[PDB]
């Protein structure tokens, strides 16, 4: 969750 | 002259409002509903004013940034982990917005995933000015306000957090931007093909030029008074590197001695 698996979750 | 109504210039209006209509969709609380809350020119129930420490523990007997709480009984650290939290939230309000932008989903996922990474932060301190003036900042989504002296009367680490984002935004909104203006600079900052480890580059400067021609034509409409506005919105574009910079230097203290 350190701002790339949250900004990959976003980007379906 | 130069500008005129031909069907390029049609294009770069129809792309200008089309980033607007997902900049309202995908950011809650825009600019101008905004600054109707600050003014006064609203009538939306007078939202809460934190000033002291007494308006700080009283103002929390309400819904505020304590959603989920019981940690960080000190207020320095939980008004710092409230920051961070709607930060969060704020990448994906950007991320949604960003797959709105014609031309960004169709570029490589990484490179989409590296546009964002290092780019919410310039954004959140951009949207973060609409939300401010000389006296504080709007928090809670508007139906609280906490002061600029009161944040920096914090702690040695904590009182220099929101100062340079305030030093900012003073000065961003003496511009006079509204939300047309903010939509298509947002959309500026994602696409560019500077960022660190950008596999295809000419596509996103392919994107950047159509949406700095949309710019261009925007703040000439919208602004006759403040002629080379759009040479000066670029140059903001460097003063949002260093905020992210002082914000990383900022970090490097907690690490250090805050155990
Ligand atoms: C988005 C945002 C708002 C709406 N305000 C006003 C604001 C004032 C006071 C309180 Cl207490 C507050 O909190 C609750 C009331 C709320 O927001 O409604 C909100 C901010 C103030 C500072 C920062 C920031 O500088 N954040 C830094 C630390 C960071 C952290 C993490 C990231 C990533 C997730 C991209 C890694 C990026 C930047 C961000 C924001």
């Amino acid at each position: 969750m350190g701002l790339e698996a949250i900004i990959r979750k976003a980007l379906m | 002259d130069k500008m005129q109504l031909n069907p390029e210039s049609a294009d770069l209006r129809a792309l200008a409002k089309h980033l607007y209509d997902s900049y309202i969709k995908s950011f809650p609380l825009t600019k101008a509903k905004a600054r109707a809350i600050l003014t006064g020119k609203t009538t939306d129930k007078s939202p809460f004013v934190i000033y002291d420490m007494n308006s700080l523990m009283m103002g929390e007997d309400k819904i505020k940034f304590k959603h989920i709480q019981e940690q960080s009984k000190e207020v320095a650290i939980r008004i710092f982990q409230g920051c961070q939290f709607r930060s969060v939230e704020a990448v994906q309000e950007i991320t949604e917005y960003a797959k709105s932008i014609p031309g960004f989903v169709n570029l490589d996922l990484n490179d989409q995933v590296t546009l964002l990474k290092y780019g919410v932060h310039e954004i959140i301190y951009t949207m973060l000015a609409s939300l401010m003036n000389k006296d504080g900042v709007l928090i809670s989504e508007g139906q609280g306000f906490m002061t600029r002296e009161f944040l920096k009367s914090l702690r040695k680490p904590f009182g220099d957090f929101m100062e340079p984002k305030f030093e900012f935004a003073v000065k961003f909104n003496a511009l006079e931007l509204d939300d047309s203006d903010l939509a298509i600079f947002i959309a500026v900052i994602i696409l560019s093909g500077d960022r660190p480890g950008l596999l295809n580059v000419k596509p996103i400067e392919d994107i950047q030029d159509n949406l700095l021609q949309a710019l261009e034509l925007q703040l000439k409409l919208n602004h006759p008074e403040s002629s080379q506005l759009f040479a000066k919105l670029l140059q903001k574009m460097t003063d949002l590197r260093q905020i992210v910079t002082e914000h990383v230097q900022l970090l490097q203290v907690i690490k250090k001695t805050e155990t």
